[PDB]
């Protein structure tokens, strides 16, 4: 819905108030999004590199 | 900690270290400066 990234999707635990969009840590990672058709929390994680 | 950086483990375990010290500690203990 707008928000793009890149990663691998998994389930977290975390729990929303029933009206934020998406959650974050710091510097602008994005660590937690829900889709709008389950409204379930989700996760990324970064794709692995080195 | 995964954003575009990497950070790499040490060489030497804390275990070795540790053991360097006790090795240290025991010959200072019996020998004294002799061990050097
Ligand atoms: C999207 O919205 C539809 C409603 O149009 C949801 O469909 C309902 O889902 C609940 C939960 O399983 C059921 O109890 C209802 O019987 C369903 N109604 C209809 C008309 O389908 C749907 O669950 C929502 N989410 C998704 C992923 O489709």
């Amino acid at each position: 819905n707008g928000l793009t990234g890149t990663g691998v999707l998994t389930e977290s635990n975390k729990k929303f108030l029933p009206f934020q969009q998406f959650g974050r840590d710091i510097a602008d990672t994005t660590d937690a999004v829900r889709d709008p058709q389950t409204l379930e929390i989700l996760d990324i994680t970064p794709c692995s590199f080195g | 900690k995964f954003n575009g950086l990497t950070v790499l483990p040490p060489l030497l375990t804390d275990e070795m270290i540790a053991q360097y010290t006790s090795a240290l500690l025991a010959g200072t203990i019996t020998s004294g400066w002799t061990f050097g």
